[PDB]
RNA sequence: AUCGAGAGGU
């Protein structure tokens, strides 16, 4: 009656089949569209215009209110409407093959409303208003279209089965979880950030004069999403002054105002109440003392008046009158000041409460007597997903269109002309913000670019499956990433479970850009509301009548950040509300945390806490199953027989969530996470159990297997279990075999290289129209797989291919990480793929006037034609599929008429209309035309796409590498005759050499072969999941049952001689993939070519033909060794030679005619003393650019002593 | 501070991070360069005097 | 919406 | 004149000068053009 | 894609054996017995009819016809 | 100056800074760092480097592509007209052959686009632009440079494949391997830099 | 700049190898140029190895002008050079 | 792009197929270089030479695995010469591997009656 | 190589910093800008006295610059001048000015 | 302006007869031809080179001149 | 395991990670692996060798 | 072409 791995690994199949890997986007997509849309509308719901009558002496004035008021919103499904005016739905790969934005329109129901006040004499603001006017029904307004994220609720492929998928030309693996903004697949990655409302205290470093600071990041739950940040200073001692003094800086305060006068603006005025706020305790002298210096400072100011002046002479406005400072200082406290609390008049008794408990947390913090907070705790942190984002992003475009309809509002009303509706609404606006927002990453609007966030939106990484899930599942810590703040690269404790510990970037991203984890759940948000009335009825004493006098140990109960009140039984008040969330009648991503020590009960219901599942360990007092996990072999067994059952209906088996709600799984984030034990195991589990029935849990046990430690007897009751510590892991980090035999950075990577592996990326790669796309020929399944594969569909999908190796110093052509690959095994196509290119050509037009055409051009009447062939090309100007090209051969024919008007030197003879705008091939490849697309674009103009296929096959320079970080290039290849061989005739693929295995300590690599060889033998498939009972010396028995020597050596011959090597080797399959990194395409060489317009100096790039650089370094090592003619001629001979005539009288550059040798300086009036001087070019603009700021470098050549 | 603060010529100190700022004052100061250093040479494209 | 998407994807070319 | 095939049907339409790309069975507006007439000789190594 | 003619170590021509290999699996033998039956005696040559994935059929659910 | 503090910058039509010319001398990309100190340079071949145990110590194996495109000017006199000759004749795509001729005048024939290239007679002074072939003199290197060690001199063997393949005990001075590192090859265009690579720089002096 | 008397000359004898560099290079260059070649030739036809066995019999008509830190410089032939 | 074409490891290209010179470092010493070959004649050659007693010094090598070739230096006995020695290992050779094939196929037949 | 000067070839020894005075900037200038445009009302040639004046370079290689008749290759481009309205403060020199 | 640049060509003789493709530049002498296949690129003498027609016939290398030549 | 040159830290409060009480300071709660990578790390040995 | 952003390689 103990829970098995294989039933933790049927508990995990049953969680990713209700789940996919894209889940937090689409839910995340899903919230925004369905809830967060209508909300950011009816937050700007009406828009109120007040015509008031001007005295221009004319009977008849009367003031009018108008009056606009935005409805519900309906999004329609996708639809194009092309040039001609017919309108389809529209589907993904017409939109990726078109370059269309993949997007829904959204229409608002507005009314409008004018009424005329009663009596215009009135004072402004007191005019009663009169129903003049009414629509009768709302107009539903297309305001603009927002892009639909794939394979979200609101997609044509939602709900759509897999024969279906394929009639629409979609990949069934493909998970969504992205947008098609102008053909071009678009993620967005999360974006970490700290939590709001949340009370930070931080240890400013010396010699800074702050000793501490107390912040608080205050946001709206739905009011715009955060707004007010205030922070609560202690101020370092100083020689002058014997205490230190705490000040409040608050928004729109240009000075930091001492902590009592805003109490007292708050009408806490006595200091007895200010300090019984403060210290809840009045036995604790040390709170009092810290606080006395503050009262000293604060004397001058004894009343509320008074205080408000303060507030308000030190507002952002200078020279007022005391009543509008007055009024503006209390506008800041009600408003500006802690907004999450609350804004609404009668509510200052809380501020000041909270305030003070700000207070006695930044001097709890002062005395010593906790700990200041961790920053990168990551229970204190959130993820924006989708979701929250593209919130805000709306909520800025929809107030921008809302101005601008008040605009056309005001601009109508001053003419008399009519108002419609229609009209009113720029569509443009939503939908070119949304566009331009998800297309450049540019995250805000066009106009703030700098300001605006960066790489938010980031081009789907279509190179392998296992690529595009890692791509959407990325988060992005936005630290600087120049910056060397070790802290938040570094992995934290509270990153368990959360994070994959291995898939990190190498290099300034290092630490900063995350994965989640398998089984990481992050939440999209629930109300608040349902747990606060559950809250107020069993018991919650609010804060408005709180005492702290009289129940100075009953517990403070907070939700979202919010001091609600105080509870006097906050145990029973935690068990009834998580037996209420294991029940689902709270969100399971509720999180409840009750803080012994602080005497806290946090609640959590926000948005962007990432989540984990966990088992739940029976802990009732009379249960009969103490310390054995709720989930029974029961469950198990129905989780078996519902999953293959389809006659039930969908939505009604037992699966994941009936585990949940049948509180047998429980999500918990890493706040909650410090207040549970977990049991690593349910063996754990059990052995503790026995340990405390007071059995001595003492056997015989397997030498070969892992030894943990001893249970410890400090542990008498575990709350929670976990299902299998590999869901800790990543996409990537769960398809290395044993990765808990390696040393961790070969993890990394191979978290890293796996992203390059060649394989099959998509089904559908055929009818897909790629910039660029590479296919394995013959792509294999790992003979040792992970059982976390099933979930990746890397058996379906796989980039690799499972090569015999042996581990052997062959020729000495595998040396410096280097291998010797079999040429009859390349010959056979052994790590063969397929390169595939795109190009995209269009039509454009302006004006009336289309200035392209795709047409074959004509030398006779088309100027400057390249140097390419034009004779591939077909009378359509086009290329045919099935063709051959090479170099700068032209694969799309285009040309563009000249003006009539030109004259260039006569080359344009009266026949040259023309000139060539045409395509040529990469002038670095070649190869087959494969396929050419031919459709319209948006404007209905003509739209080509030119797919060209190359075949590679492997060759001396290729990546190639394990899944252990056993990365090599091929070095040599030899054929089957010249490679040793087995007494059976076996004849490795791949020879490696033995030094790349002891430095590195990838013990995986060994294992991993040794176990596919006694899979390859056996049939059975090979388990190298992590945390596994399989051991070496397991494997080994297998393999010596077959006949081979257990540890994988085998006899080998010399194939040059026959001869029986000394040495035996370890020879078997593993798992090896050919990375995106072949030589052929990094091969560069220049000689002489295009040079760049401003310095005349070698262009960039491999692709350009351009040069390679000099840089500083090498100048320095040249000049080491002493080589001055090797840097004159890298430097001035060989990359911008220049040649001028400098005045010998004032020394700069002459007038120079070679022609004529005839040289002048007109300043000087010299035409006979001249000089030349040989330069790079780079120095004569630097010396013009001097020149243009009045700055004389002169070049004198001879000793001017 | 300390490269800068040497009295080397104008040019062989604006290559290293203070490019206008030591132009603008060797312009004021209506300063001289020698062209005896390496830096110079180079971007004057002439063999440089050492090694 | 799932029925209704079939009958989108199915009926392309009619409605079209 | 050329020929192109309707990337739903494949069926074979004849566009003309400066026409709309459209199907005539089937409305779509990607095509694709046709295999060359040129020799294709591939080697089997 | 599809099975691969020869393999890739051996050279052994190893296309003529896939639907064999599937038929011996449909009438319940191991894959190992399966591999035992079909002769492929050297693991190099075992492993590419363990590991082949049959990506050819889904690559024809794309036909542009029916 | 457009980066003053206190100011307002002149942004562009783009939402963007202008480009001052303190911008344009300033920085690593600018004049005094990017184009004066550091410059790209030609006749300067990059790949990637495998190795090669039959390799002489001071050798380089350089692909027959690169090879063909990177090219020494040689001058033609009395001792080596009659193998300028022949190279010419071979032409610009057949190695060992050449690429250029070089007049008295300074005109500049190309071999390729000269529909008679391999009858043209060669007169002492002029130049021809010849494949680099094996036993020339190259500079080697690696980024980063930490020391002088990280460029050295090597000889060429032209050879098939696409690698730069060096020996194995020369790693050590460049800290290379072969799990993708790519190294830069720079050809000496003169006499002078010949003689100072090939009596300075070369690895065994180092 | 003044120069120095062959008997006042302070510096080294030897040639240093920058000096043997610049030397053979200049000279290479020369010969590459058709500068008359002082030596035997047995068939050679690359300048620089013409000027390598030119300089074994110190036959290359070169001097160098050794500069002191003031300005004085001592001039040295290729052939009395070690 | 830069291959080779594999038809150059079995075409001569003008090239000759065997090349003999004189050792002038050693007397009675010669060197024979075998073009488009390979360990599979060099390896057995070098072996019965070496069952010679006329034969001193008898050694190969493939200078690069990148070009098809091998060098055979082969040094004997005052009173013979390396050619003399080559021919005769070779002719012996010969007729050895004739042995090889007529009993493979005796034997062949026989099994093959055998069977039926 | 460059085409051929009769001026000797010589090697640059002293870089001397100084300020442009606006009789030197008067004087060493080929053409007074006044016109903000650079292209012309018939635009087959760009504003004469603009910021493309031919006198002040070329940058097109079919041409011949007018102040020097060299192609694009051989005109190092000459400077233009602006007689501002009035004095202002040179940036760079501020400080420098302050404390004369 | 040769007249068999572009023209599609298959090898007479040597070790790479049988093989297609067209002619991206000639010499005098030899002619530069693009393999169809392995995105191979080769100099073969135009001796060396069997011409393709209009109609699939391949002619020789003298037949090709005579043709060109236009004289009947 | 060391990170910063000490023993793995107290992330969570008093504790590295949720499978240990508060305040456990021996070899195995703060960082100390005594498996072999033949033998294989247990996942609290996993994800300490992951932060060193 | 220019500019900006991002993904990567050693």
């Amino acid at each position: 009656e103990t829970l098995t791995q294989e039933d933790c690994w049927t508990v995990i199949s049953s969680f990713f089949e209700e789940t996919s890997l894209a889940r937090q986007q689409l839910f995340s997509f899903d919230e925004f569209v369905q809830n967060t849309m209508q909300e950011i509308v009816d937050d700007d719901s009406t828009l109120t215009l007040d015509q008031y009558a001007q005295h221009t002496g004319a009977q008849g004035d009367v003031t009018r209110r108008y009056e606009i008021n935005f409805g519900q919103i309906y999004l329609s499904r996708p639809t194009m409407t092309e040039a001609d005016g017919s309108t389809t739905t529209m589907f993904p790969q017409e939109a990726r093959l078109r370059n269309l934005t993949y997007s829904s329109p959204l229409y608002v129901d507005m009314r409008k409303k004018v009424m005329v006040a009663a009596d215009s004499n009135v004072p402004i603001g007191e005019e009663e208003w009169l129903v003049e006017e009414e629509d009768e029904e709302p107009s539903k307004v297309f305001i603009g279209k927002i892009p639909i994220m794939l394979r979200s609720t609101f997609c044509i492929l939602n709900g759509v089965s897999d024969s279906e998928l394929y009639d629409l030309n979609e990949c069934p693996y493909d998970q969504g979880g992205y947008f098609i903004i102008n053909g071009s697949e678009k993620v967005i990655i999360a974006q970490e950030r700290s939590a709001a409302n949340i009370v930070q205290v931080f240890k400013k470093a010396a010699p800074s004069p702050i000793a501490y600071v107390a912040e608080i990041r205050s946001a709206l739950e739905r009011g715009s999403r955060l707004i007010s940040s205030m922070q609560i200073k202690l101020m370092a001692r100083n020689t002058e002054n014997s205490g230190q003094t705490i000040r409040a800086t608050l928004p729109y305060i240009r000075s930091d105002i001492p902590i009592v006068i805003v109490f007292r603006a708050l009408g806490v005025v006595p200091d007895r109440d200010i300090l019984e706020h403060i210290c809840y305790d009045p036995n604790d002298f040390q709170m009092l003392e810290m606080m006395k210096p503050c009262i000293e400072e604060a004397f001058v100011i004894q009343d509320k008046d008074i205080a408000l002046d303060y507030i308000g002479k030190r507002g952002s406005t200078t020279g007022v009158t005391r009543e509008k400072r007055l009024r503006y200082a209390h506008d800041i406290l009600q408003k500006e000041l802690l907004p999450h609390i609350t804004t609404m008049e009668g509510f200052e008794t809380r501020k000041a409460f909270f305030l003070g408990y700000m207070i006695h947390r930044m001097l709890l913090c002062a005395l010593e007597r906790r700990e200041p907070d961790d920053r990168d705790h990551f229970g204190k942190k959130r993820l924006d997903l989708a979701g929250p984002l593209l919130a805000s992003l709306f909520r800025m475009l929809f107030r921008k269109m809302t101005r601008d309809v008040y605009k056309y509002m005001q601009k109508c009303v001053e003419t008399n002309r009519e108002f419609n509706l229609t009209l009113a609404v720029k569509s443009n606006i939503i939908t070119n913000g949304l566009r331009y927002s998800l297309a450049t990453g540019n995250w805000g609007d066009q106009k703030r670019s700098m300001v605006n966030r960066v790489g938010v939106s980031q081009v789907l990484n279509r190179y392998t499956f296992a690529s595009t899930l890692s791509h959407l599942r990325r988060t992005n810590t936005p630290i600087g990433r120049d910056g060397k703040l070790a802290k938040p690269r570094q992995l934290h404790n509270t990153h368990w479970g959360m994070v994959c510990p291995a898939e990190t970037p190498e290099g300034q991203a290092c630490g900063l850009v995350k994965n989640l984890s398998l089984m990481s759940y992050v939440s999209v948000g629930s109300p608040s509301a349902p747990i606060i009335e559950f809250l107020e009825e069993w018991g919650l004493e609010t804060l408005e009548d709180y005492n702290p006098s009289a129940s100075p140990n009953a517990t403070k109960v907070f939700v979202n950040g919010v001091w609600l009140g105080v509870h006097r039984d906050p145990a029973h008040l935690t068990e009834t509300l998580r037996s209420l969330r294991r029940r689902l009648d709270i969100s399971a991503e509720v999180s409840i945390v009750r803080d012994i020590r602080e005497k806290e009960l946090r609640l959590f219901t926000d948005a962007g806490r990432i989540c984990r599942p966990l088992f739940i360990v029976d802990n009732n007092p009379n249960s009969e199953r103490r310390g054995e996990l709720c989930i029974r072999k029961e469950h198990i067994q129905q989780l078996i027989e519902d999953k293959d059952r389809y006659d039930i209906d969908p939505e009604q088996r037992f699966g994941w969530t009936a585990l949940v709600s049948s509180g047998l799984i429980e999500y918990l984030d890493a706040e909650e996470e410090e207040t549970v034990m977990i049991a690593m195991s349910p063996e754990d589990l059990e052995a503790s159990r026995q340990m405390q029935a007071g059995y001595e849990v003492k056997e015989e046990l397997d030498p070969a297997q892992r030894v943990k430690p001893a249970p410890n007897p400090h542990v008498h009751a575990w709350t929670h279990c976990e299902i299998h510590p590999a869901m800790i892991l990543g996409i990537l980090a769960s398809i290395i075999p044993f990765p808990d035999h390696n040393q961790s950075p070969r993890n990394t990577y191979q978290s890293a290289m796996g992203k390059q592996a060649m394989g099959v990326y998509l089904t559908n790669y055929q009818v897909r129209m790629d910039t660029m796309a590479n296919i394995l020929y013959y792509p294999q399944k790992p003979l040792a797989t992970t059982r976390s594969m099933e979930y990746l569909k890397f058996r379906e999908l796989p980039a690799g291919q499972n090569a015999i190796v042996a581990i052997l110093c062959y020729s000495g052509y595998n040396q410096e990480d280097s291998i010797i690959m079999n040429q009859a095994s390349i010959d056979r196509g052994l790590f063969r793929s397929i390169f595939y290119r795109t190009y995209t050509d269009q039509e454009k037009k302006i004006g009336m006037t289309v200035m392209e055409e795709f047409e074959r051009p004509v030398r006779s009447t088309t100027l400057r034609m390249k140097h390419g062939t034009y004779d591939k090309l077909e009378d359509d100007g086009l290329i045919a599929p099935g063709t051959r090209v090479s170099g700068e051969d032209i694969i799309i024919g285009k040309t563009a008429p000249i003006p009539l008007d030109h004259e260039e030197l006569g080359q344009r003879t009266q026949l040259h209309a023309k000139r060539d705008v045409s395509t040529p091939l990469r002038s670095t490849e070649s190869g087959i035309v494969d396929q050419v697309m031919v459709t319209t674009n948006q404007e209905g103009l003509k739209f080509v796409k030119v797919r060209m296929r190359s075949t590679r096959i492997p060759q001396i320079g290729d990546k190639f590498a394990s899944r252990h970080g056993q990365k090599g290039t091929i070095g040599m290849t030899y054929r089957h005759e010249d490679m040793p061989f087995s007494a059976q005739g076996i004849v490795p693929d791949i020879i490696i050499n033995p030094h790349a295995i002891p430095s590195r300590m990838t013990v995986a690599h060994l294992v991993e072969c040794q176990l596919s060889k006694v899979s390859a033998l056996s049939g059975f498939e090979g388990d190298a999941t992590p945390f596994t009972d399989v051991t070496v010396e397991a494997v080994s028995k297998l393999l010596r049952s077959h006949g081979f020597q257990s540890r994988g050596f085998e006899v080998m011959y010399h194939g040059h001689t026959g001869r029986k090597l000394v040495a035996q080797v370890f020879l078997g399959p593993t798992y090896y993939q050919r990375l995106k990194h072949l030589v052929d395409d990094k091969i560069h060489a220049r000689a002489r070519g295009p040079v760049q317009i401003l310095t005349r100096q070698p262009v960039e790039g491999r692709s350009r033909d351009g040069g390679l650089r000099f840089g500083e370094m090498e100048r320095d090592c040249q000049i080491s060794h002493g080589c001055s003619s090797v840097l004159r001629e890298r430097l001035f001979d060989c990359s911008d030679a220049y040649r001028v005539i400098v005045c010998d009288i004032c020394g700069l550059i002459a007038i120079a005619s070679y022609k004529k040798d005839s040289y002048e300086c007109r300043s000087c009036q010299n035409r006979t003393r001249f000089s030349q001087v040989y330069l790079p070019y780079a120095a004569k603009l630097l010396f013009q650019e001097l020149m243009s700021m009045n700055i004389a470098p002169r070049l004198f050549t001879k000793n001017h002593k | 501070h300390g490269i800068n603060r040497a009295e080397t010529g104008a040019l062989m100190r604006c290559s290293f991070e203070e490019t206008v700022e030591i132009l603008m004052d060797a312009a004021a100061s209506g300063e001289k360069d020698d062209c005896k250093g390496i830096s110079e040479n180079i971007m004057l494209g002439q063999l440089a005097p050492m090694g | 919406l799932g029925a209704t998407n079939r009958e989108l994807i199915n009926n392309r070319a009619a409605n079209r | 004149t050329m020929i192109y095939l309707c990337a739903d049907c494949g069926a074979r339409n004849t566009i003309q000068a400066k026409e709309v790309i459209r199907c005539r069975e089937c409305g779509h507006r990607v095509m694709y053009k046709m295999r060359t007439k040129r020799m294709v000789q591939f080697e089997a190594r | 894609m599809i099975i691969p003619i020869r393999c890739f170590s051996c050279g052994k021509v190893i296309g003529d054996k896939w639907d064999t290999y599937l038929t011996l699996l449909q009438e319940d033998n191991t894959e190992g017995e399966a591999l035992d039956k079909l002769g492929l005696q050297r693991y190099c040559c075992r492993r590419m009819i363990l590991t082949h994935v049959d990506l050819i059929e889904k690559l024809l659910c794309y036909n542009p016809l029916s | 100056d457009n980066e003053i503090a206190g100011q307002p910058q002149a942004l562009q039509k783009s939402g963007r800074p202008l480009k001052s010319i303190r911008a344009r001398l300033k920085g690593k990309e600018g004049r005094l760092r990017g184009n004066l100190m550091g410059k790209r340079v030609d006749f300067s071949a990059r790949t990637v480097i495998t190795g090669d145990p039959n390799l002489s110590l001071d050798e380089l194996g350089v692909p027959r592509s690169i090879a063909k495109t990177l090219t020494y000017p040689e001058t033609v006199t009395p001792y080596n007209i009659y193998q300028l000759q022949e190279l010419v004749r071979n032409g610009p795509d057949e190695h060992p052959g050449a690429k250029y001729i070089i007049r008295d005048t300074g005109e500049r024939i190309d071999l390729r686009y000269h529909k008679r290239a391999g009858d043209i007679p060669l007169r002492y002074g002029w130049r021809v632009e010849r494949h680099i072939r094996d036993g020339d003199v190259v500079i080697f290197n690696r980024q980063p440079s930490l020391h002088k060690m990280s460029m050295m001199g090597h000889r060429i063997r032209v050879m098939p494949y696409s690698t730069f393949r060096l020996n194995l005990s020369v790693t050590s001075p460049y800290n290379a391997d072969f799990d993708g590192d790519e190294m830069n090859m720079h050809v000496p265009q003169s006499e002078e830099t010949r003689a100072e690579i090939q009596e300075i720089t070369m690895v065994p002096k180092q | 700049g003044k120069a120095v008397a062959k008997e006042d000359r302070t510096t080294t004898p030897y040639m240093t190898k920058y000096e043997r560099a610049r030397i053979l290079g200049t000279r290479a260059l020369q010969i590459s140029m058709n500068a008359p070649v002082l030596v035997d030739l047995e068939g050679e036809t690359d300048p620089l190895q013409i000027a390598m066995k030119e300089l074994a019999q110190k036959k290359i008509p070169l001097l160098v002008r050794r500069y002191l830190p003031d300005g004085s410089y001592e001039d040295w032939s290729v052939a009395e050079l070690i | 792009m830069n291959q080779p074409e594999r038809y150059e490891l079995i075409e001569l290209m003008g090239l000759p197929k065997v090349t003999y010179e004189l050792d002038s470092k050693s007397p009675n010493a010669a060197v024979v270089t075998l073009e488009k070959e390979d360990h599979t004649l060099a390896n057995m050659l070098a072996n019965q030479l070496l069952s010679d007693e006329r034969v001193l010094f008898a050694g190969y090598k493939v200078p690069h695995p990148l070009n098809h070739n091998f060098i055979l230096r082969v040094q004997t006995v005052e009173d013979c010469s390396p050619k003399q020695v080559i021919v005769d290992a070779a002719k012996s050779l010969i007729t050895h591997l004739e042995e090889i094939k007529v009993n493979f196929m005796r034997e062949w037949e026989l099994k093959m009656i055998s069977v039926e | 190589q460059f085409s051929p000067s009769s001026v000797p070839l010589r090697r640059v020894e002293e870089v001397q910093f100084g300020i442009l005075s606006p009789e030197e900037i008067r004087s060493m200038s080929v053409a007074k800008i006044e016109f903000p445009e650079t292209m012309d009302e018939s635009g087959q040639r760009p504003r004469v006295g603009g910021l493309l004046d031919p006198r002040l370079g070329t940058i097109d290689r079919q041409f011949k610059c007018q102040t020097c008749g060299e192609t694009m290759a051989d005109c190092p481009g000459h400077f233009g001048h602006i007689e501002l309205a009035k004095p202002v403060f040179h940036i760079g020199f501020l400080s420098k000015i302050k404390k004369i | 302006r040769d007249k068999a640049i572009g023209a599609t060509v298959r090898i007479r003789r040597g070790p790479m007869k049988g093989l297609l493709g067209v002619i991206k530049d000639t010499t005098d002498a030899n002619a530069r031809v693009e393999l169809h296949t392995g995105n191979k690129m080769v100099t073969i003498p135009k001796e060396n080179l069997l011409y393709t027609t209009k109609t699939g016939e391949l002619i020789s290398y003298t037949e090709f001149i005579e043709r060109s030549r236009g004289i009947r | 395991q060391i990170v910063e040159g000490k023993r793995i830290p107290f992330g969570f409060k008093y504790r590295t990670l949720p499978h240990f009480p508060k305040d456990d300071d021996s070899p195995e709660s703060r960082g100390f692996i005594e498996n072999s990578y033949l033998r294989g790390l247990t996942p609290q040995e996993f994800f300490f060798h992951a932060m060193a």
